[PDB]
């Protein structure tokens, strides 16, 4: 049940790497 | 025991005071503008 | 870097790098054997919880036998 | 068309008879004690 | 600089001291078997399996190194009760014994692959920059565990080349290592029946030779190596763990 | 001098010191002192209480035998009631120390001082230009304290019956409070658990889509919080993009992009909420509890046909007929 | 289509004033009919015990449970 | 023996301690209870 | 033994406590 | 005896707590031998049940 | 390619946002929500609790529920067409199904709903700490609706759904397990009441700490919906709390990852500790104290008074709330104080 | 009384040696120039 | 956008649909509940 | 040899392709009639 926790963040931090860091401009 | 009674209660009275004379000192006063 | 006896040996095995199948490659094959695997699971799990019965599986202690 | 202000003051008091229907109904259905 | 819990992230691509720093983990995990081992061997005791058998004393190794055929000490006793058996180099103490020269092997190896990071093995020709190709890796790995899955499944459950595992009646009072028949029949995937455990791995074991293989040769469709953006191993993590995890939850339920 | 008084009174408000003593402070620290130094030692070293007035000490201190979790400062006694029971009013010390005497002074001064904490947060902010409200925030958790301490007693007529100082001496306080009062079916206490639940729910809500909308300036091995620097002119996240995704996740007017709206809502929902809480420990206090659904559905036959509230009877009958073993004589349990 | 102008627009009303009621008169009936107690075997207030047992309908077995409920409605239960 | 250039400096600034320290102690007089037990 | 790991606990979250609010980093502007 | 001993509630994994440490001996204690099976009953010769 | 045309028309930005996981939550979330509102009003719980528990019963709002399926049952996923129901609707019903109907389905739900956040935020191109966060209450409905009954004897010992019904879970597990007195529940705890103070403290500090962009006295209006400066003073702020409490923020990117911390923090212990609560590894009792309680009559905490409130708990409950073990216990052997 | 013999030492370390890490940190944090 | 048209069987009718109809299918039988007597 | 409950099995696991059908179905369809 902890390690479930390790895969949601680590997946989530691969599809997102491009915005890790932060984000920016457009509206 | 009688004794401590007194002294608390004087105890209590200073600061009660300290209090009343205190906002009593124009507290609005007191602050960034308007006073 | 710092090539090696053995590094030289198992220099092939790591170089196809970001060689890709083009398009939908092997995907819908995969998507097979994956809803295979799937329904796989649900039996081996509907057999152990007992939803699924099948004379000659008896899931208990005993069947040892 | 309807005056918004009418659609809800109406919906409204729609729904206190429905809700208070069931208030009522405490005091009588099978949820009642008696 | 990097936060306290990011520290690790200096290997996300050395592919030299990540080797380096899996193979201490290694060598932690079967350094800790190894001792563990010892320390239920200094305090175990097996004057009455009856009454007071390994798991009424707070043994959590010792039947793990039974369930697969160890069940002797160098000592002389045994854990079914019986004397005079030999046991023969693989008794608890053996298991305890290679487990801990395992471990200073993987130590003494941590090393070298640290301080031999740069081996050209990991620099991509064209690139000429650090690079492992993770789909072509996966394949041999997952070609190696199958070709082991079956030859335990093969030749250690089945008596062939090897001990057994353990089989007991229906209310554990004859319990003992015996060579286990394979069963292919449906039977086979009832929880309590062995030879399931047996037919699992060598069907597991060969299906997995084969998608090994195929997965040693056919590259991933350009559509999933962007999905899931392959070539960037913290995404072979994310995918493991969500396998380690079910692993887990299932070694938990039986 | 420019006069004496003059003077302290321009330091006490003074706006230049590390912790602004105020006028309430004055009040404050003394009484916050007091009851914290005397807590600590009682918890530590203080003997056993005869909290029921049965003669039936109950030790709950660390070096009378109990830990962390079971220790306590345990409630006057029952004998005293509503009684005012201070030092001075005991031919001893031990006798103060076994009938709870240590409980009133710290209850007395900690709830004192804790209202003038509150004098305090207005105080300040009056001193600092800013406007008031934030100490109103701090209403509710006080209006609890208060509650507990002091209106649910008062209520029950004796101080024997307010919360105890300590972990599990709390959770008599609630496992009884049930038994007598049925809190669970009261929509006070509902309300209740809505404000803290929801409160965690929001906190968390807030804190991630505001976290996830921070504007990138940071390295990609640097903490992304440096992306910040205290005293900064322009926002630090895009509440533009924070809208924009979560009006998506469940649709538009369903979500915030007014930043002061939303922090209103912050504020308002557990403050709300708990303020019914505190209303409802101060309204049990006179008896006035929560649904009594006990054998409301009955059969055709007039057969009494259970409900979840009835298993709910039978697990209160539990704690009512067994909590204070020894203090009762008669049948009904008016008090 | 915002909302705001349809639920305005006489013709919403005079489609509503129709269906609204209609489903509402509907699940009326569902109950009133005595027909929703059959789609949920759920028991009228003459159905929880039989004349004189006091005892409950509890079902005790998984597989034979289907069987064991039918018998349970025999009792006149 | 080339200077491996994968590394970088790690830092823990003073209110990250206290926050840490924090948690450590308040855990420790949660647990210790049950350690005892 | 008990009670003074209790204490001893204890009496560190205060000296924390102390630390914390007189020896933070001086929050520094712009 | 074996047999006997599945048959008792002190084995049952169920039973326990998260800080009671240690082997399950250090609870009951070393298990010696199997008192026997107990049958009650009572004056009238009726055999009684221990739920 | 028909995929990408079917993705297209997924991801189009409507009023109410399907996307590719919508294949999976809608189904799913509305059966959960539908099956509870059904069971709710017409389902009953007689051939499995001995318990009414419709609105066509006489159930109100807070005593209505769709309870959990006999003992008998086990753990069985009771499915429509499984051995138990056999297809049939009403035996379904009668036998608990809509229990692990609603428990089951709500479950994909919630996996479903966070593949949402996942999908929604890699559109809109924003971090997923949204999604990250909401672990914390799949931990807690996966752990206490599924993990935990799977240890016991079965579904019948989950928390029935409904408000009352869910009220006696309480009352179970204090008397049971006592599980007040477990450190991971106190964490837990003071992770929730600890995050609804956060959220309420931040609320207030940013409400009474904001500049005037406007002249009336509803401030409201006076926002900039487009970014810009700081709608607050982080700087006066900082010293308020700075000098009121001692300790003061002062880095909001912090001051906000703290508000998603605490709180997930908090239930994802609570989660851990009834993860053992499954194998009823509780942490029932302090041994050092019940051996000085055992040798010495006079030795009373509040400890020992709370055990006592326990078995009462336990004896005068389990009767009527565990049917199946046909407990009869004789009015001389039930603990009670004297004359109540 | 009659507790844990291993709770002193468990408490000891449990309390040490994170702080000691975080400790060693802060320092070495605290010494690097500029 | 669009010389402003608008569809009648839209897209969220049906999200709002599906909760809708049953709301009422039940708050019409929950009220008929009230008057079944004893 | 397929037994009562192994009909069942069939009998949901064609009942359930069935729903991805339908589903999968009207979904690609009405995809593929604008964007
Ligand atoms: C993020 C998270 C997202 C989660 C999304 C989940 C999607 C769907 C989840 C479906 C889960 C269904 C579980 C199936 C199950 O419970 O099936 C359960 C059955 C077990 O059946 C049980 O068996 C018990 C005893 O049987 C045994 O003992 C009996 C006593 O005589 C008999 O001897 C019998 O022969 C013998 O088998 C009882 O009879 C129970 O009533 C009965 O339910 O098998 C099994 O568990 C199957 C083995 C599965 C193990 C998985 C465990 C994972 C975590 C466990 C944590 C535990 C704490
Ligand atoms: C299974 C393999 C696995 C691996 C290789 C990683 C690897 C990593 N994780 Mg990760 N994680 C995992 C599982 C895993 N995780 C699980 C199961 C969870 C859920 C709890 C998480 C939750 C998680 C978070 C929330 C974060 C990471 C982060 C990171 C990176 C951290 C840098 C570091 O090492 O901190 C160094 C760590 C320390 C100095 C102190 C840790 C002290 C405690 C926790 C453990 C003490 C050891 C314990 C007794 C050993 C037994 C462990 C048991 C599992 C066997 C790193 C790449 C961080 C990141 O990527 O930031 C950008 C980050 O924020 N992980
Ligand atoms: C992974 C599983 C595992 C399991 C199931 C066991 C199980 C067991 N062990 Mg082993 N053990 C393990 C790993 C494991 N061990 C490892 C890695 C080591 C080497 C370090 C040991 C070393 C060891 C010894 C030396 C002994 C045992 C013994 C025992 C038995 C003790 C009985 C007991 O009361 O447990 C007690 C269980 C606990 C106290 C677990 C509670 C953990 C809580 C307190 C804290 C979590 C902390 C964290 C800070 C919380 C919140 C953090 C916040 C940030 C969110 C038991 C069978 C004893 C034995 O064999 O007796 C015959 C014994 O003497 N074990
Ligand atoms: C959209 C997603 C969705 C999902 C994930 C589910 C999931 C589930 N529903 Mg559900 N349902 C849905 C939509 C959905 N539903 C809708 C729209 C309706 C209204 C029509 C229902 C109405 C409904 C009812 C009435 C019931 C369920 C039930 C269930 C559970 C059944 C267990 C089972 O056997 O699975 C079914 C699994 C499969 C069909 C496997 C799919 C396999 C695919 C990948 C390949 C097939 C290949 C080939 C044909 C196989 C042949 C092999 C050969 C060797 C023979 C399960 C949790 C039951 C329940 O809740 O019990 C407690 C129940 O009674 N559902
Ligand atoms: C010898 C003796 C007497 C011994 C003991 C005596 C005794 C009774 C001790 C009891 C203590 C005890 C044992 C407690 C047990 C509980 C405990 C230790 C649990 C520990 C484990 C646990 C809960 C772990 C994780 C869960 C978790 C995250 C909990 C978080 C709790 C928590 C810190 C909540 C926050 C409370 C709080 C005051 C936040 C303030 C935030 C901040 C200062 C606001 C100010 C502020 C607001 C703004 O909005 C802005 C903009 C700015 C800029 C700003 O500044
Ligand atoms: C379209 C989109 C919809 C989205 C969400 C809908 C959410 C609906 C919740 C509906 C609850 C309905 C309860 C009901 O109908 O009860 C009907 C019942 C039954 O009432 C009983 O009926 C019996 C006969 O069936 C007898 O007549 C009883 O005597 C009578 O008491 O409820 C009440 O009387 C309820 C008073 C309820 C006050 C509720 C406040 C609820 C707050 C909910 C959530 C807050 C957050
Ligand atoms: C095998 C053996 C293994 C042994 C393991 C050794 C133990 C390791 C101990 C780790 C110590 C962790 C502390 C480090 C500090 C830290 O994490 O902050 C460091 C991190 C990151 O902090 C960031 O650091 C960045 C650069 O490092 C920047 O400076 C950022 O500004 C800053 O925000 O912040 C957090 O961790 C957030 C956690 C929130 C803490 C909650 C406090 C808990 C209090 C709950 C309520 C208590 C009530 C008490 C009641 C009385
Ligand atoms: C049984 C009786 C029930 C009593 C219910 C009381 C509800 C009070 C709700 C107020 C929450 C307090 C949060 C503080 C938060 C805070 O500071 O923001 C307060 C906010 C007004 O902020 P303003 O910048 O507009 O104040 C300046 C002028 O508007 C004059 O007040 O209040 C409202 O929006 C009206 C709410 C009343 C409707 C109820
Ligand atoms: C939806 C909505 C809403 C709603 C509302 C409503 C629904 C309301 C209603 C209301 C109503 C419905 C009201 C009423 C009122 C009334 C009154 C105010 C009255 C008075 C009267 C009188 C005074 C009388 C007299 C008399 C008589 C009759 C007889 C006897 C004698 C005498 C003479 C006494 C709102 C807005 C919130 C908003 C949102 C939405
Ligand atoms: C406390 C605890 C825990 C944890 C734990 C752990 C994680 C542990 C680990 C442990 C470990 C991890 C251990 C280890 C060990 C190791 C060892 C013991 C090693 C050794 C080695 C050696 C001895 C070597 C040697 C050598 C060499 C190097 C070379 C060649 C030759 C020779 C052989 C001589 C838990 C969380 C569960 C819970 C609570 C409590
Ligand atoms: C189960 C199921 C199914 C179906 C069905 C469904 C899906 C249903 C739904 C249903 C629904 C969906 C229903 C609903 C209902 C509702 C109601 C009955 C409501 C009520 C309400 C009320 C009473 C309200 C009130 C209020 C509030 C809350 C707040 C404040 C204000 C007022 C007063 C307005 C199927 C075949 C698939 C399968 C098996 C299962
Ligand atoms: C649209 C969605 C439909 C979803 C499910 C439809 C299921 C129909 O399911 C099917 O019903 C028939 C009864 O009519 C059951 O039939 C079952 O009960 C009958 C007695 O009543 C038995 O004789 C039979 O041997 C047994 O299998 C099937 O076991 C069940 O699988
Ligand atoms: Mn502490 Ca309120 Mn149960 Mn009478 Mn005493
Ligand atoms: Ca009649």
């Amino acid at each position: 049940l902890l390690f479930f926790f390790g895969h949601i963040w680590h997946g989530a931090r691969t599809l997102f790497r491009d915005v890790f860091s932060g984000i920016d401009p457009e509206l | 025991m009688e004794t401590l009674k007194i002294t608390v209660y004087i105890v209590v009275t200073f600061f009660v005071l300290l209090f009343v004379f205190g906002f009593l000192s124009g507290d609005p006063a007191r602050n960034p503008k308007r006073k | 870097a710092r090539r090696t006896w053995l590094g030289d040996i198992l220099r092939p095995l790591n170089s196809e790098y970001g060689k890709v199948a083009p398009g939908w490659g092997t995907t819908p094959l995969m998507a097979v054997f994956m809803g295979l695997f799937l329904v796989f699971l649900l039996i081996i799990l509907e057999i152990y919880n007992s939803t699924l019965i099948l004379d000659g599986v008896n899931v208990s202690w005993k069947a040892l036998g | 068309r309807i005056p918004l202000w009418i659609v809800a003051t109406v919906a409204g008091m729609g729904v206190i008879v429905i809700v208070g229907l069931f208030f009522y109904g405490a005091y009588a259905g099978l949820g009642s004690s008696l | 600089g990097l936060p306290w819990y990011r520290v690790h992230t200096v290997l996300i691509n050395d592919p030299g001291r990540l080797i380096a720093a899996h193979l201490m983990h290694t060598a932690l995990v079967a350094g800790w078997a190894g001792s563990m081992a010892l320390y239920e061997l200094a305090t175990f005791d097996p004057s009455d399996p009856v009454l007071n058998p390994m798991w009424r004393q707070g043994m959590f190794v010792l039947p793990f190194m039974a369930r697969l055929g160890v069940t002797g000490s160098w000592s002389g006793w045994s854990i079914t009760g019986e004397t005079g058996i030999d046991p023969g180099f693989w008794s608890f103490e053996g298991v305890a014994l290679a487990h801990i020269v395992l471990s200073g092997l993987l130590f003494l190896a941590a090393c070298w692959h640290w301080v031999y990071w740069d081996l050209e093995l990991f620099r991509d020709p064209r690139t000429g920059e650090p690079a492992l190709d993770l789909p072509k890796m996966f394949g041999i790995h997952l070609f190696l565990a199958g070709l082991l899955c079956f030859g335990f499944g093969a030749f250690h459950l089945t008596g062939l080349f090897g001990p057994g595992m353990w089989v007991s009646d229906p209310y554990g009072l004859t319990g003992s290592v015996q060579p286990v028949a394979p069963e292919w029949g449906p039977d086979g995937f009832n929880p309590y029946n062995p030879g399931g455990v047996v037919a699992h791995h060598i069907a597991a074991g060969i299906v997995g030779i084969i998608a090994g293989l195929f997965h040693i040769l056919v590259r991933p469709p350009q559509r999933l190596y962007k999905a899931l953006r392959m070539g960037n191993i913290e995404t072979v993590l994310s995918s493991s763990i969500a396998a380690v995890f079910f692993a887990a939850f299932v070694v938990a339920g039986t | 001098s420019a006069n004496l008084w003059e003077r302290f009174c321009n330091w006490v408000t003074s706006t230049d010191n590390r912790l602004y003593v105020g006028w309430f402070g004055v009040i404050m620290i003394p009484t916050l002192l007091a009851a914290t130094i005397c807590f600590v030692i009682a918890f530590i070293a203080a003997p056993p209480v005869d909290i029921d007035g049965i003669r039936e000490p109950v030790s709950g201190s660390l070096l009378y035998g109990n830990n962390i979790i079971t220790g306590a400062v345990v409630p006057s006694s029952n004998a005293i009631g509503l009684h005012f029971y201070p030092i001075w009013e005991a031919a001893s010390l031990d006798e103060w120390l076994y009938n709870g005497g240590p409980y009133q002074l710290i209850i007395f001064h900690f709830l004192l001082g804790a209202s003038c904490y509150m004098g305090r947060q207005w105080e300040l902010s009056y001193r600092l230009g800013m406007r008031p409200w934030i100490c109103v925030a701090y209403s509710a958790p006080l209006a609890s304290a208060f509650a507990v301490f002091l209106i649910y007693p008062i209520g029950q007529g004796s101080f024997s019956d307010g919360m105890p100082l300590g972990i599990s001496g709390t959770f008599n306080f609630m496992i009884v409070f049930q038994a007598e009062h049925n809190i669970l079916m009261h929509p006070f206490h509902q309300l209740g658990v809505a404000g803290v639940f929801g409160g965690a729910l929001f906190c968390a809500m807030h804190g991630s889509l505001v976290t996830s909308s921070l504007i990138r300036e940071t390295t990609e091995t640097e903490s992304a919080n440096y992306g910040y620097k205290f005293g900064q002119e322009e926002e630090t996240y895009n509440i533009v993009a924070a809208h924009g995704y979560f009006g998506r996740l469940i649709f538009q007017y369903a979500s915030f992009n007014n930043s002061r709206s939303l922090h209103f809502f912050l504020a308002a929902w557990p403050v709300v909420g708990v303020w019914f809480t505190a209303l409802g420990i101060s309204t049990m206090a006179f008896n006035l509890n929560g649904f009594n659904f006990n054998h409301s559905v009955i059969d055709a036959k007039g057969n009494v046909i259970n409900t979840w509230a009835d298993i709910i009877n039978r697990a209160n009958l539990g704690m009512e007929v067994m909590h204070e073993r020894n203090a009762h004589n008669f049948p009904l349990d008016l008090a | 289509r915002p909302f705001s102008d349809i639920i305005t627009s006489v013709r919403y009303w005079v489609i509503h004033s129709i269906t609204i009621p209609a489903l509402f008169i509907a699940g009326w009936l569902f109950v009133s009919t005595g027909l929703a107690y059959d789609v949920f075997g759920t028991p009228r207030p003459d159905s929880y015990y039989a004349q004189e047992q006091r005892s409950i309908p509890l079902v005790t077995d998984r597989f034979e449970a289907k069987q064991q409920v039918e018998t349970f409605l025999e009792q006149l239960k | 023996m080339e200077p491996n250039p994968n590394r970088q400096p790690v830092e823990l600034n003073r209110t990250s301690l206290y926050l840490g320290l924090l948690l450590i102690l308040v855990l420790a007089l949660l647990f210790s209870s049950y350690f005892f037990n | 033994m008990e009670t003074i790991t209790y204490v001893f606990i204890f009496a560190c979250i205060i000296a924390l406590f102390f630390f914390a609010i007189f020896f933070r980093e001086p929050p520094r502007i712009t | 005896e074996k047999l006997a001993f599945y048959d008792y509630i002190g084995n049952n994994p169920a039973k326990g707590g998260l800080f009671r440490t240690g082997p399950m001996n250090k609870g009951d204690g070393i298990a010696q031998a199997w008192k026997g099976h107990a049958v009650f009953r009572n004056k009238e010769g009726e055999e009684l049940f221990v739920r | 390619g028909w995929f990408d045309i079917l993705d297209d028309w997924l991801k189009r930005d409507r009023f109410v946002f399907v996307g590719w996981s919508g294949i999976l939550l809608f189904p799913c979330a509305y059966l959960a929500l539908g099956g509870w509102l059904t069971g709710t009003t017409f389902v009953t719980s007689w051939y499995t609790h001995g318990l009414a528990s419709s609105y066509l019963e006489g159930c109100n709002f807070l005593t209505v529920a769709v309870s959990t399926p006999a003992n008998s049952m086990g753990h069985s996923l009771l499915l429509l067409w499984g051995p138990e129901a056999q297809g049939d609707f009403t035996r379904w019903c009668q036998l608990g199904g809509l229990w692990t109907f609603i428990a089951l389905h709500g479950a994909f739900g919630l996996i479903g709903f966070m593949l949402r956040q996942f999908e929604i935020a890699r559109l809109v191109g924003v971090r997923p700490y949204n999604a990250i966060a909401f672990s914390a209450p799949i931990a807690v409905f996966v752990s206490v609706f599924l993990i935990y009954p799977l240890g016991q004897s079965s579904w019948f010992f989950a928390p029935s759904f409904g408000v009352a019904a869910i009220f006696r879970f309480l009352l179970f597990f204090q008397g049971f397990h006592n599980w007040t007195l477990n450190p991971f529940h106190m964490m837990g705890v003071a992770g929730v009441l600890g995050g609804a103070l956060l959220c309420a403290i931040h609320g207030a500090t940013v409400e009474n700490t904001l500049f005037q962009d406007g002249e009336g006295a509803s401030t409201f209006r006076a926002f900039n919906p487009t970014q810009a400066e700081e709608t607050y003073s982080m700087v006066t702020a900082n010293r308020f709390w700075s000098q009121i409490f001692g300790i003061a923020f002062s880095n909001k990117r912090w001051l906000h990852f703290f508000m998603l911390f605490v709180p997930v923090t908090g239930l994802w212990m609570s989660a851990i500790g009834v993860v053992g609560l499954a194998l009823n590894l509780r942490s029932y009792d302090f041994i050092s104290q019940e051996i000085r309680a055992a040798e010495d009559p006079e030795f009373e905490t509040f400890y020992t008074k709370n055990l006592l409130l326990n078995e009462g708990i336990r004896a005068w409950m389990a009767p009527q709330d565990q049917p199946h073990e046909n407990f009869v216990f004789p009015e001389e052997v039930l603990p009670r104080g004297n004359a109540l | 009384m009659e507790v844990n013999q291993l709770g002193l030492i468990a408490t000891a370390l449990f309390v040490l040696v994170p702080s000691v890490f975080l400790i060693i940190l802060y320092v070495q944090t605290e010494s690097q120039q500029k | 956008q669009e010389p402003v048209s608008y569809p009648i069987f839209t897209v969220r009718w049906v999200a709002v649909h599906t909760l809708a109809v049953p709301t009422i299918f039940f708050l019409g039988a929950i009220a008929a509940m009230q008057f079944i007597q004893r | 040899t397929i037994t009562p409950s192994l009909k069942g099995f069939f009998i949901g696991l064609l009942s359930g392709a069935v729903v991805l059908g339908l589903t999968f179905a009207v979904l690609i369809a009405i995809s593929q009639i604008d964007k």
